[PDB]
């Protein structure tokens, strides 16, 4: 169970005659490659004065720590952000960097906000940098967030997120030798290497439809084909 | 992947400003003596050096 | 053409003022090398509830059906965007980019803003894109949209869109010799071949003060300049 | 002192398809590198009906001196802005970004705003221009304004603005030879000549860890890490 509430603060950054605000941030983790962002709350939601609910909220919002369901304490990147789910003192909302997370109140003409800036260093761990989470295609190597609540904070996890593709390569074993006919619609990264005992260390990015002829050991051949983790292809003769 | 933590910093008006060791990774401080003069200067302080 | 009544539909992402909202864009058509952009909303423009306007709008808010004057209503891409014409279902409007159409009201209900992420077709001329008509001389070919109030959609039709000049060529005729000093201030095109008793098939790039040498035979050269249809000419001076 | 009276002005975009409003800005000034911004508005800001005042303007929109309080007519980027001084005709406020100004009266249905896109502008101070200011390094003087006013336009002045610092040119001292390990975090312009009897003619833009070996004669070399003015050293194992 959580140990704070919300309560009114000074804005790292809010519009000048308003950075007397309510509604803030205490820090966000966006080290995923996941599109979901976990955030440690001062205008928290998943905390009504019952605690942890998935679609209600709490907020000091120049008032007193009181809640009400989702509406004027909105979460935004810059953009809306939709909740995923609620955790008491933590918060989970895609707001995909992490790096800006504005808890802002949009009721009337006025546009108030509260934006907070993070402490989050988000780099590569993969195999490959890669797209932000769409519904599509092969994920990728990510740090995602847990997506429910166990009332306190969502836990750090290492997993594999979605990733945008386009079709796969057209292979071709023949004698010794393998073709990959590929039609690229988004960049991919192209890793190669031969499965057998030969090296092929070779990284590309590649776009377009091009060919990339590799040879084999004959003995098979990964090439990843970037927003997919390693394929692998085999046979007496490839 | 660290995080940069950056805490507001201790001002002594009118006094030295000793560091308190933190034992966080990468934790360093340095004293700086005569930061702001008579008023103004990023903070206001009656006393200069 | 502006047959029964206007509709909701879901907006990708809005705040948690509504979401069920107005003004949610279903398609837009470019290829248009002005500023205009072709738009279906859910809700209706140029009709009202006294049926056909020509500056008026309705809209099912998904909470009441009323119609307003646009004023209050305003389509934005950053700024405000004045529509041009209404014929029902859609809007046709001067607002550039129509890959993101956001409707909000800053004076309607809380601070409502809906963005939509949609349908958009958009190609280059065959030289080079630009989408600001400008005052600065000749035009290159483009879509438009019919202004349409009678007989839903107004129908595609080639337009005439200015484009983007830069300080004119200054053209130097010579014996057997026609320098082209070019001095763009914006990527030109430069597709020539010369006229009379010769022509040469010679596309380059040009950006920045250069010289292009090309021959001519005393009778002159053709010389298109990117923004520009063919300046040509057939002068003895060659 | 200021004396030039307030006027309306027709402003690209208000409300939906408004435009006739005053307090429109004109010509913006940022030649600040900070996020500050000397606005000309037709609305003269700091006079009111009683003359000379620190924290009233005054505008048509029917009127000829009517005045308001600044907070009534309120500057916004996205959230309110203060100003800090009038110089009549002239504004100068501090605004969040200072490349967004929107003068706005979000008062009634009629809603007019105007805003600007307003310009931060760096320009050589040391023997280059410099970044924005950020956490990192030290003020350094930059291009600027006066950020008071004279009891008509604001003047040109050299203040100060926080520089983007890192590590500038790690020397590692040889046998009267400098190899310069520099480390910058951001675009710096290295700039070097020898003080000795030789000369290091060299200007290059640097950015992150890289060497550039210098000869010397033992009698020392400049090198200048852009945003500051000249730094020396002299015949150490220079």
């Amino acid at each position: 169970y959580k140990l704070a509430r919300p309560y009114i603060a000074d804005c790292p950054n809010c519009g000048h005659s308003r950075c007397d605000s309510p509604i803030a941030i205490e820090e966000v983790r966006g080290d995923a490659h996941a599109g979901v962002i976990r955030i440690q709350t001062s205008a928290m939601f998943g905390l009504k004065t019952d605690g942890v609910d998935l679609a209600y909220m709490s907020f000091m919002n120049g008032k007193t720590q009181k809640s009400i369901k989702i509406d004027n304490l909105h979460v935004r990147t810059s953009a809306p952000c939709s909740l995923v789910s609620h955790h008491g003192y933590y918060i989970l909302a895609q707001c995909p960097p992490g790096d800006t997370v504005t808890v802002g109140f949009h009721d009337g003409p006025n546009r108030h906000t509260c934006t907070v800036a993070h402490k989050v260093e988000f780099r590569p761990v993969g195999r490959e940098k890669y797209r932000h989470p769409p519904e599509h295609g092969v994920e990728l190597p990510c740090n995602r967030y847990t997506h429910k609540r166990a009332d306190v904070p969502f836990v750090p996890v290492k997993a594999k997120c979605i990733a945008t593709l386009a079709p796969e390569p057209l292979v071709e074993h023949k004698h010794r030798t393998l073709i990959l006919h590929l039609h690229p619609d988004h960049p991919t990264l192209l890793t190669t290497r031969s499965l057998g005992s030969d090296a092929n260390p070779t990284r590309q990015w590649i776009e377009r439809p091009t060919t990339v002829n590799f040879t084999v050991t004959g003995e098979g051949l990964e090439y990843t084909w970037g927003n997919h983790p390693p394929k692998r292809v085999w046979a007496q003769e490839s | 992947k660290y995080k940069t933590k950056v805490p507001s910093p201790v001002v002594k008006c009118c006094g030295a400003t000793q560091c308190t060791s933190k034992p966080h990774p990468d934790y360093q401080c340095q004293v700086f003596t005569g930061v702001y003069p008579f008023m103004w200067g990023g903070a206001y302080c009656f006393c200069d050096t």
